[PDB]
């Protein structure tokens, strides 16, 4: 019943807010820990023989991640007797805190759980998993940007983009594709993190807005497998005719908003020299674009054959409108001549 | 179950499954055309309360 | 650092490698995870006993709680997977 | 100990 | 001296050698029993007695019992002993050689009493957490 | 890598070639490691067959690359320009071409491995930061 | 010479469990009008040793289906902990002055039943598995309320150390202060020890001697023996914890002379319970606990948390 | 699954079987009219052969027989190859 | 540790005098598992029940709670009880609350 | 009429025959695994001359109950070993 569901989801919100507030480490590990328990059940609504093992995957990886994290905290304490976030004082510990967080974001090569888990749940729980869960671990990485061992960070940051690419060309059903999209953008967030966190948080905001746009659209059409999406051009042409655009904003074609992340990132890293890395990165982001395009071909640009049975469905308007949606489209697209406002994030 | 009874497209949601048997399936031209014809009707351009 | 701590840490490393070698029915994994939990606990408590950093005497038990708590959750999922098969990771 | 990071050795009591 | 705390650490580690190897969960439950009592003993040696008895009570007196329930739900005929497979036993030996290579190489009272008066925040989040954990168990099993 | 880095120049070709052989062997063990990890070989002897394959191949590539590079350095005696590695780069693919018994993959490997190596040398000359 | 003190703690108690058996058949006999054992005594007294000899002499088969290691290790643990729980018990002077030995009594008591789980697991038999499982259910189900009410009766003595619990009873006795918790402690000791109305582990007619079946001679003697160890021991525990007594340090013996009375007065009562009530069945056994005992244990618990502040009577 | 696999397997199982001596074997020849094997043997070998192909033979098809090859034809009818 | 050793060695001694003493003939079928006469229909397998964990897990999550209740006797002597007392009640309420939630969701 | 009933009996032979190795396994019978089969065939030869209409179907009624029992582990090692008359003097 909704009265319990809402308490769970609110305690997830709390279970992340807690990470964003507390300075003491123990309250952060508590933040993730409470977040987990409240995250699993919401994946289990409706409940499927499939969904169950989805949640098994998610829990199993999040649990081992949280374990390594707490271990590395304890080692940090052993070699500096502190609990405040700040710098860590022992590289053998620090790399593990980086690993634990690397699982929590789902960055490659730790990534393999994310495409699978997404498959196992409905687009509601899916969207929430790909947005809200991406806050907390980043919320702590921004706080430990000061001492990060950049080599280790850029390697996962790149490899997340290659794997976020190649594994994206291959799939049909959309949810797995959304998984590889996100797994690819996280490479771009976590890449620039050692150099300048404000660019990260900018990119984060764009990513969340974007994936809200998509998942609200998939909800609006209840499409899933690519073919299932293909029929929608005749029933409610607008929304396919809008998936095209939001997809291009994923692709970062430059007038569109989604270009704003990359094009600030390239700036920042370029101040650092490091000129080669963004070139490889930006080149691969293309590869990321391509399956957004193919998916666009299944949908709006071209009309796959309709099934007959569709006709009766034409009489019936969609209902239960999702208020927040139109703004999530528009912000995730047209906002490009409002980059400078990014400095609001200081 | 009551929620399912309302918003009937949902009860219809799987009836338009893509399996592409030749007798059911329709090529894009006929469908685009016929639906282009469906809008021609007085009560169908818009949601009913607005038309 | 005194050798004992090194020994417990190593018990952690085994308590992880055991989780990841990961085989057959997964109930073993919830065990190995709990073992991992226990090693972190002990390694914490020895420290808080060491420096007489008294407030932190509260943490290990609190640590224990949530950690045990998630494991307490874990069995439930296993039930469900056990419910349709008679469990195996395979 | 050379592994991972140094283990100072000797008996436990010393600390 | 006796090095008794240290040799306890050694039995602890082999407790995880036979435990981390994965030969039917029940025997692993034995592994955590042995490692459990060894654990409480080791932490007892520094005199944080209350904690060692927490784990000797709350953990081993709680957990491994409920695992003594999961196996009733899992088991499968002919569970394997440590000796019952080449990879399992191979693993156990694999732990033994390593750890052997390593061998070849009150304040508490008020300290925890502080939890209530002087640390209400943790009490709040633990209360809330455990509560909604019960709720989660409901929303899975139901 | 720090060991391999102190070439110096290209003097004593063997001393260098051993190091390149070492690097090639390392990467071979890693690739073999993930390959075994993600493609469960079935029957372990086949698994060591696999790792023997990759390890020997990458080690070979490193060896031949290293010594052709240093020899070119000690023969052309240019010896500092990037092209000095490129032959070895081109050579390396052929080694890879031999084990795969295919002209195609060997041909492509020649070109790209060559360009990569050339960029590496060019980078040592220019202090490119990568990270 | 601490060792001879320990030996002096372990022999007399084993003698006590033997004669406990005999008393059990005696009293439990006279409740039935029928006389208990008698002919071999003259007053039956020689019986228990004849009994034990009958057991150990008798062949103890190693079952073909059973795994052997667990099957042997379980009884050992049973007598082990059954005896080990005795060490920190103030009579008047504890053999060990544990700072918090009460909590330790809970620790031993909590590892006790685990042996039952192995006892029924390795036994391999159907009755073994089912009975062992339900056994562990009732047991844990009672250890939670157990430990809570023990807590609430311990807020007021002051601390977990046992000897102080004498000092805090230099007059009124704890029982007049918080008898209802004494009731629940009593019954929880009546179930944790697996006794009369809470009879299930043995199963008896319900499950033909329960988990214990496949054990033959000696190991059976061990579980039997250890069971009586726990019964007299929780009885003594209740005695010191809810029934204080005058204690002149100059004559400690006087106190003990009183104490064995006050505890024996409890143990007999279990027998006089055994002669009185039909067993609960596994549903109701847990029903009355989770539904009915527990909430009172909580309300009483907050109440006892709250008296010392309102009464300004902090120990 | 070529028809030859089916025939090879039919006669393989019938060669493994005892009442059918290798000399007694003959495909076109009627399984009872020529072979001296007891009537129960039909049932035994058919149940074995179908134990290989895996599908239960309804016994109306045990009333088929005529020739072992017609049963092979039925195996083709089920395999639809 | 001394009393632990003497106890365990005592028990183990009883075991050894239990086996290596009667000195008689074990044999098959005598050693077959008991099954109230007639042979078992099958070795012990899966007595599955949700009704096991559905409560037993609740045990585990109360036992964790009592683990937090234990500090109370010592905490009672803290200098500032009004800061404490709410919490002393608080957890118990949630304990009860948890139970209450279970009590009536069946 | 006959033949319609003969098919019944053949079905019955299929059932018995296939079940037999399970019988030898589960019951721990040490009869040669073949022997039970042969003996089955023989028992099937015992009435291999009955010719009445109803009597044969009645025969498969009395034939069902036995496999019905061995499948339910009703009867026992003694009871099923009984058919071989092994203790009899020649």
């Amino acid at each position: 019943n909704p009265i319990i569901y809402t308490t769970l989801i609110m305690t997830v919100m709390s279970g992340t807010m807690l990470v964003m507030i507390s300075s003491h480490w123990l309250l952060i590990w508590i933040g993730f820990e409470m977040n987990l328990l409240a995250m699993i059940p919401v994946l289990m609504k409706n409940f499927n023989p499939r969904a169950t093992e989805a949640a098994t995957k998610y829990f199993l990886t999040q649990a081992t991640a949280s374990m390594m994290l707490m271990m590395a905290i304890i080692i940090n304490l052993l070699y500096s007797g502190q609990w405040t976030i700040t710098k860590m004082f022992n590289p053998v510990a620090m790399t593990m805190m980086t690993m634990a967080l690397a699982m929590k974001l789902g960055l490659s090569p730790f990534h393999f759980w994310v495409p699978e888990v997404t498959q196992g749940i409905s687009l509601q729980a899916g969207l929430l998993l790909l947005t809200w869960q991406k806050l907390a671990p980043l919320s702590v990485l921004c706080q430990i940007s000061q001492s990060i061992n950049p080599n280790l960070m850029l390697t996962m940051a790149m490899l997340s983009i290659l794997i976020g690419g190649w594994g994206g060309l291959n799939q049909t059903q959309l949810r797995k594709i959304m998984a590889y999209s996100s797994i690819a953008h996280m490479g771009w967030m976590t890449a620039v993190l050692p150099y300048n966190t404000t660019m990260t948080i900018l990119n984060l905001l764009i990513y969340i807005t974007m994936t809200l746009a998509m998942f609200m659209l998939l909800i609006h059409s209840s499409a899933t497998t690519t073919l299932s999406l293909s029929h929608t051009w005749n029933k409610m042409p607008v929304i396919t005719s809008l998936m095209m655009v939001t997809l291009l904003s994923m692709g970062g074609l430059p007038p569109l908003s989604g270009f704003m992340p990359k094009w600030m990132i390239i700036q920042e890293m370029t101040k650092n020299e490091s000129i080669i890395m963004p070139t490889l990165m930006a080149m691969t982001a293309l590869l990321n674009l391509y399956f957004y395009m193919r998916l666009a071909y299944s949908s709006s640009l071209t009309m796959f054959p309709s099934t007959n049975n569709m006709k009766m469905k034409w009489q019936f308007e969609h209902t239960k409108q999702m208020k927040l949606l139109p703004t999530m489209i528009v912000l995730s697209t047209l906002v490009l001549p409002m980059t400078p406002a990014l400095s609001s994030l200081n | 179950l009551r929620m399912l009874v309302q918003n009937k497209l949902e009860v219809l949601n799987y009836t338009t499954i893509p399996v592409y048997l030749p007798e059911i399936t329709i090529g894009a031209h006929q469908s685009d055309r016929v639906f282009q014809k469906f809008t021609e009707l007085p009560g169908r351009k818009y949601s009913p309360g607005y038309n | 650092m005194p050798l004992v701590y090194m020994n417990i840490i190593m018990a952690f490393a085994i308590a992880l490698a055991g989780l990841l070698m990961y085989r057959s029915h997964l109930m073993s994994s919830l065990l190995c995870l709990e073992g991992m939990m226990l090693s972190l606990f002990i390694m914490s408590t020895l420290i808080i006993l060491n420096t007489h950093f008294t407030l932190a005497n509260m943490m290990p038990i609190i640590l224990l709680v949530f950690a045990a708590c998630e494991a307490a959750l874990g069995l439930s999922l296993l039930v469900m997977v056990s419910n349709t098969y008679g469990t195996d990771y395979v | 100990v050379e592994i991972i990071f140094k283990f100072n050795g000797l008996g436990d009591w010393v600390i | 001296t006796m090095y008794i705390a240290f040799i306890l650490s050694t039995i602890f580690v082999i407790g995880f050698v036979g435990f981390s190897s994965k030969p039917s969960p029940i025997y692993g439950g034995l592994g955590l029993i042995v490692s459990g009592g060894v654990g409480c003993g080791i932490v007892l040696n520094f005199g944080g007695s209350f904690l060692g008895l927490m784990v000797f009570l709350i953990y081993l007196g709680g957990m491994l019992v409920v695992f003594g329930y999961t196996t009733a739900m899992a088991t499968e005929m002919y569970p394997e002993v440590w000796v019952s497979n080449k990879t399992v036993f191979g693993a156990f030996v694999s732990g033994l050689m390593m750890e052997f290579c390593m061998v070849y190489y009150s304040e508490e009272a008020m300290g925890i009493a502080a939890l209530y008066s002087y640390g209400t925040w943790l009490v709040i989040v633990t209360g809330w957490s455990l509560l909604i954990g019960v709720v989660v168990i409901m929303e899975i099993t139901r | 890598l720090h060991k391999y880095s102190d070439i110096p120049e290209g003097t004593e070709c063997h001393r260098k070639a051993y190091a390149s052989t070492s690097i090639g062997g390392a990467t071979g063990l890693i690739v073999s490691a993930y390959s075994i990890a993600l493609k469960p070989p079935a029957s372990f002897l086949e698994g060591v067959a696999r790792t023997g394959r990759y390890t020997f191949t990458s080690a070979a590539i490193g060896a031949i690359f290293g010594l052709t590079s240093c020899i070119s350095a000690q023969v052309r005696e240019k010896p500092d320009d990037p092209l000095n590695y490129f032959i070895g780069g081109c050579a390396g693919g052929l080694t890879l071409g031999a084990r795969t018994r295919s002209y195609g993959i060997g041909a492509a490997a020649c070109a790209y491995m060559g360009l990569t190596a050339a960029l590496v040398k060019m980078g040592q000359l220019e202090g490119w930061q990568v990270f | 010479m601490f060792m001879i003190n320990i030996l002096s703690l372990i022999i007399p108690i084993l003698l006590a469990v033997a004669f406990l058996t005999l008393v059990e058949r005696k009293v439990l006999g006279y409740m039935q009008l029928r006389k208990g054992p008698n002919v071999v005594g003259p007053y039956g007294l020689l019986q228990p040793i004849a009994d034990a000899l009958k057991l150990f002499t008798k062949e103890p088969l190693r079952p073909a289906t059973s795994s052997i290691s667990m099957f042997i290790i379980a009884p050992i643990l049973a007598l082990s902990l059954a005896l080990t729980m005795w060490v920190p018990l103030p009579m008047p002077y504890p053999l060990i002055n544990m700072n918090l030995g009460v909590l330790f009594m809970l620790a031993m008591s909590s590892l006790a039943v685990y042996s039952i789980l192995w006892s029924g697991w390795a036994s391999n038999s159907k009755y073994a598995l089912i009975g062992a499982l339900r056994a562990v259910a009732q047991t844990i189900s009672y250890e939670v309320t157990l430990a809570i009410i023990l807590l609430s009766v311990l807020l007021m003595n002051g601390s977990y150390t046992l000897s102080t619990l004498i000092t805090t009873q230099e007059h009124i006795w704890m029982i007049f202060t918080s008898w209802p918790l004494a009731m629940m402690w009593f019954i929880s000791t009546l179930a944790e020890t697996n006794r009369a109305p809470f009879d299930l582990t043995e199963g008896e007619s319900e499950l033909v001697s329960g988990f214990n079946v496949e054990y033959a001679a000696g190991p059976f003697a061990m579980f039997f023996m250890a069971e009586y160890a726990n019964i007299i021991m929780m009885n003594a525990f209740t005695a010191i914890l809810f029934l204080g007594a005058s204690h002149d340090p100059h004559t400690p013996e006087l106190y003990t002379i009183n104490f064995v009375l006050k505890t024996l007065a409890l143990t007999i009562t279990f027998l006089w319970i055994r002669a009185s009530y039909p067993r609960f069945r596994y549903d109701q056994l847990m029903h009355l606990l989770w539904k009915s005992f527990l909430p009172l244990t909580l309300a009483l618990c907050m109440w006892h948390i709250s008296l010392p502040i309102m009464t300004a009577s902090i120990p | 699954l070529t028809l030859e696999a089916i025939k090879d397997r039919v006669l393989y199982v019938l060669k493994l079987y005892d009442k059918i001596d290798p000399e007694k074997l003959s495909v076109n020849s009627h399984f009872m009219k020529d072979l001296g094997l007891d009537s129960l043997d039909q049932v035994e070998i058919i149940m074995a052969m179908e134990d290989e192909f895996g599908f239960e033979i309804p016994d109306i098809d045990a009333e088929k027989l005529m020739c072992p090859q017609e049963i092979v034809d039925y195996i083709a009818d089920k395999k639809d190859v | 540790m001394l009393t632990l050793l003497t106890n365990v060695t005592l028990a183990s001694l009883l075991v050894l005098i239990a086996f290596w003493l009667p000195q008689l003939n074990a044999y098959s079928e005598k050693t077959s598992p008991y099954e109230c006469g007639f042979d078992p229909m099958g070795s012990a397998r899966l007595p599955f029940s949700m009704k096991f964990f559905l409560v037993a897990i609740t045990f585990l999550l109360f036992d964790l709670e009592i683990a937090l209740l234990l500090p109370l006797p010592w905490a009672s002597q803290t200098n500032n009880l009004k800061t404490m007392l709410t919490m002393a009640l608080f957890l118990l309420i949630l304990l009860a609350a948890s139970l209450a939630y279970e009590w009536t969701q069946k | 009429d006959m033949n319609e009933a003969k098919r019944r009996v053949r079905e019955l032979y299929r059932a018995w025959y296939r079940e037999v190795p399970n019988t030898v396994h589960l019951f721990q019978l040490d009869i040669s695994v073949k022997q039970g089969r042969d003996k089955v065939r023989e028992m099937f030869m015992k009435n291999a001359h009955v010719t009445d209409p109803r009597v044969v179907d009645l025969l498969v009624i009395k034939g069902k109950m036995e496999l019905e029992e061995t499948i339910n582990v009703w009867k026992q090692r003694t009871h099923i070993m009984r058919f071989f008359h092994e203790t009899e003097a020649p």
